[PDB]
RNA sequence: GGCUCAGGACAACGGUUGCACCCCCCGCGGCGGUCCUAGCCGGACACCGCUGGCAACCCGGCGCCAAGACGUGCGCGCAAGGGCGGGCGCCCGGGCGAGCAGCGUGACGCAGCGACGGCCCGCCCGGGCUUCCGGGGCAUCACCCGGUCGGCGCGGUCGCGGCGCGCCGAGGGCCCGACGCCUGGCGGAGAAUCAGGGUUCGACUCCGGAGAGCGGGCCUGCGAGACGGCCCGCAC
């Protein structure tokens, strides 16, 4: 019975989407062959998802969600490869993108002391994740998605609001 | 930004283990493409001129090679810049000399004279298993040799014994703990040891730990670990069994020889 | 169409050795195909305990 | 001439970057093919010598293509009648220009020649009884020289029907 | 290969990643099934003979002949592209850290090789872009950007990408110094000096980058925005 409820919920999302005439085009998952939704039995899978590997687990929201994102690392058509980094959220104002703040130390040999430095890194945030300012995120490297974006969010660790901004190298 | 591929090689930019003299000349030979690449090979002329001393100039080496007096795995080669590599066969029938190209403890190429019982084959390291046209399985080796329809039991990083006469596999050595290996690159080139641990890091290099027979222990990455048999070596090895002496011991040896 | 003696050398004449060369080439190609077929057959006979995926010859 | 180099763009902060070399042939571009539906006339396709000696062909005019009905597994070669919708601009539709993603009308003769009676998807049978069937383009003309696709069905068919019904 | 350092100040460059977004001549090793006159096919030009223009540079017309040149092509179905083919919380072979490859089947299309057989695949060197860190001075430069920031769709490219176009929303950077201006600014490996800590320089031998009077465009070719290759404007 649990699978049946999922299929009905997914099926509605496809048909209420066709009633949003404001949209210029019909957005779909490339892997799934439209036409399975005309089958009354639940003999076929209606949603596609994958495991990115490296020990990370797929969120239940992506598996049970009703959203389309070709740049998502779980339901889209991109692959994670290279460097995995961490940081805190700096701004979340774009449609599906954020700015990540990274902090590190730089050593000066003449004075035998350090300097605190930071860089800004832009990344893509899939709808499966909810993020506010100050949370800690883990980002994986992918192929160029835009002029400044080469990373994708993979894990979010909430932080309490009102907490003190602190220098947090990661 | 050069408009095309490079064809020259300055003497100072050449690999160190070739041991070219600084003032020999401005230029150095540029090996052509072949079984082995630039950084893991050595041109034929260097062996024929600066090692065996059979020739004193480029022209003599070219004449000798044209006369087809040198065989490399049973096939005469006329290219003065043909690249020679590890676990090759170097036989000169006209002087009844047969050698196998290996690495010395110091990390240089050496010629180990061999017998006829073991001079009709070579050992190859398998680096890749891929599907070719029509889904037919294949395999590739460190010497740029591709074999079709191999045994399923053969996996990556194994060692393969191919007969030179025909070019067919006869047996293979699995990659496992307790198998004698030889290091083919890095700071530990030429050493012989036995695998003791295999530690794999996700998304990065795999590290191999082996112990020398005397008791020494050293580490290297899997990309330059070469199995040369089970427990005991399948092929001949230089006089010293891959034991690198210390500076003090080497200085004592030098003084003794002086 | 139909001192020294100078005449042009004839071209496009098929003497004995051309026939032998063509026959040898044909035989070599035929035996190559036969050996490949035999190797495929023996490999297929092997793998009795595993799957396989090769392009089946049509016709 | 035409280039896709990033050296002529501004930086993420909005600053202007200096030009430190001349134009290179790695980063060149070419004019669009603008493939036109036929509706000295015939199919015309051109060949282009690309980098490495590779060959690329752009269609300038075509009239036919292969279309597949996935649900019943029926594929035939059909004639394209005209473009009726495009998600990028109405000007492409007016000019009858073929690109990937275009929604077109194909002749129903090949598909009504058989299985006009078999109980399949009802929404497609009604189209079969008529003269044209809504379809979509899946290939990239201008790169491969073909215009292939599939017959619509499911939610997308309803979406496009509602889109182009009130007109 | 050789010459030089004009240009260019989040760029070039140095170390460290990646292409599951890529191209690659020679060489080495494999592979080699091709739908519908083969004792061996067809026509030309070059050089050359005759005949000529023009100060030079340059070429014209007629005429028999060769190919490892050009064209056609004997041949056991095969190029590119396109539709369909896995799950029910996650994990526990061709191959991976990673659903990546290959294959079957329904439709299209007949690309390449073949008048002394090589299309194709792998390696190799090389290139293209790309991750992280470093990367001049002036605050009598304090606010700057408007394809500028992001999303959707198509096109083009060897290929990802505001690279370009249409629509949508608004964003992005900054005293941890943005933007602007200046430099008698190519960078590094390194050089001079000398308790230790440091200061100054770095046209020139090795590596990398850029250019061939200034600014643009392009053919050939695997590979050039080539200049001891061609076209245009300007100045000589
Ligand atoms: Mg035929
Ligand atoms: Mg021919
Ligand atoms: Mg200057
Ligand atoms: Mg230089
Ligand atoms: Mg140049
Ligand atoms: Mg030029
Ligand atoms: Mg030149």
């Amino acid at each position: 019975r649990r699978a049946l409820e999922r299929a009905e919920t997914l099926r509605k999302a496809a048909y209420e989407m066709a009633e949003n005439q404001h949209e210029r085009a019909y957005h779909k998952q490339s892997q799934i062959f439209q036409g399975r939704f005309l089958r009354k039995d639940n003999a076929r899978c209606l949603r596609f998802y994958k495991s990115i590997g490296m020990g990370y687990h797929t969120p239940i929201t992506a598996i049970n969600g009703t959203y389309i994102d070709k740049k998502c690392p779980f339901t889209g058509n991109v692959s994670i490869r290279g460097r995995i980094l961490r940081g805190v959220v700096h701004s979340a104002k774009m449609q599906r993108s954020i700015i990540v703040r990274r902090d590190y130390l730089h050593f000066v040999q003449k004075y035998k002391r350090y300097e605190r430095r930071h860089k800004h890194v832009a990344a893509h945030l899939s709808p499966c994740f909810r993020v506010k300012e100050g949370d800690i995120v883990t980002i994986g490297e992918c192929r160029p998605l835009s002029k400044t974006i080469r990373f994708n969010v993979i894990k979010v660790e909430p932080v309490s609001e009102a907490a003190k901004k602190r220098f947090s190298p990661f | 930004m050069a408009r095309g591929v490079r064809k020259h090689l300055k003497r100072l930019n050449a690999p160190k283990h070739w041991l070219l003299d600084k003032m020999g000349g401005i230029w150095a030979p540029r090996p052509t493409n072949g079984p082995h690449g630039l950084r893991e090979c050595i041109p034929l002329i260097l062996i024929l001129r600066n090692r065996l001393h059979y020739a004193n100039t480029y022209a003599e080496t070219s004449m000798i090679l044209q006369d087809k007096n040198v065989l490399i795995d049973g096939k005469p080669r006329t290219d003065p810049t043909f690249p020679v590599g590890f676990m090759d066969v170097f036989e000169i029938p006209k002087v009844h000399k047969t050698f196998r190209v290996l690495y010395d403890v110091k990390g240089r190429f050496t010629l180990v004279p061999i017998q006829s019982n073991e001079a009709g084959f070579k050992l190859c390291r398998v680096q890749k298993i891929f599907l070719g046209d029509k889904g037919m399985p294949y395999l590739s080796t460190h010497d740029a040799r591709t074999i079709r329809f191999p045994h399923p039991d053969i996996k990556t990083n194994d060692t393969i014994k191919i007969n030179l006469k025909t070019g067919k596999i006869d047996e293979w050595y699995k990659f496992d703990i307790g198998k004698i290996v030889m290091v083919t690159g890095g700071r530990n080139c030429g050493r012989i040891g036995t695998i003791q641990a295999i530690d794999k890091h996700m998304g990065s290099y795999t590290m191999i730990r082996m112990k020398d027979t005397e008791g020494t222990e050293f580490l290297t990455r899997l990309c330059n670990v070469f199995v040369i048999g089970n427990d005991s070596p399948a092929v001949a090895i230089p006089t010293t069994k891959g034991i690198r002496p210390d500076i003090i011991k080497n200085r004592e040896l030098r003084l003794r020889s002086i | 169409l139909f001192k020294k003696l100078k005449y042009p050398k004839v071209q496009r004449v098929v003497t004995d050795e051309k026939y032998a060369r063509k026959q040898r080439v044909i035989a070599e190609k035929k035996e190559i195909m036969r050996k490949s077929l035999q190797q495929l057959e023996e490999y297929k006979a092997l793998l009795s305990r595993m799957g396989k995926q090769h392009n089946i010859r049509i016709y | 001439g035409i280039t896709h180099d990033k050296m002529y763009k501004r930086s993420k902060t909005g600053a202007v970057q200096g030009k430190w070399h001349k134009k290179r042939k790695y980063n060149l571009g070419r004019q669009p093919a603008n493939t036109k539906l036929i509706v000295n006339e015939g199919q015309k396709i051109s060949t282009i010598r690309c980098r490495g000696g590779n060959i690329k062909r752009r269609a300038l005019r075509l009239s036919h293509g292969s279309f597949a009905w996935g649900s019943a597994d029926i594929s035939h070669k059909a004639r394209i009648l005209q473009v009726v919708y495009n998600s990028t601009s109405n000007e492409l539709v007016r000019t009858n220009t073929l690109v990937k993603g275009c929604v077109v009308q194909i002749d129903s003769a090949p598909f009504k020649s058989a299985l006009s009676n078999d109980t399949l998807d009802k929404e497609i049978l009604d189209q079969i009884r008529g003269d044209h069937i809504l379809a979509r383009i899946s290939s990239r003309p201008g790169q491969v020289g073909t215009a292939d696709g599939y017959i619509l069905e499911g939610p997308e068919l309803l979406f496009y029907q509602k889109k182009l019904a009130p007109k």
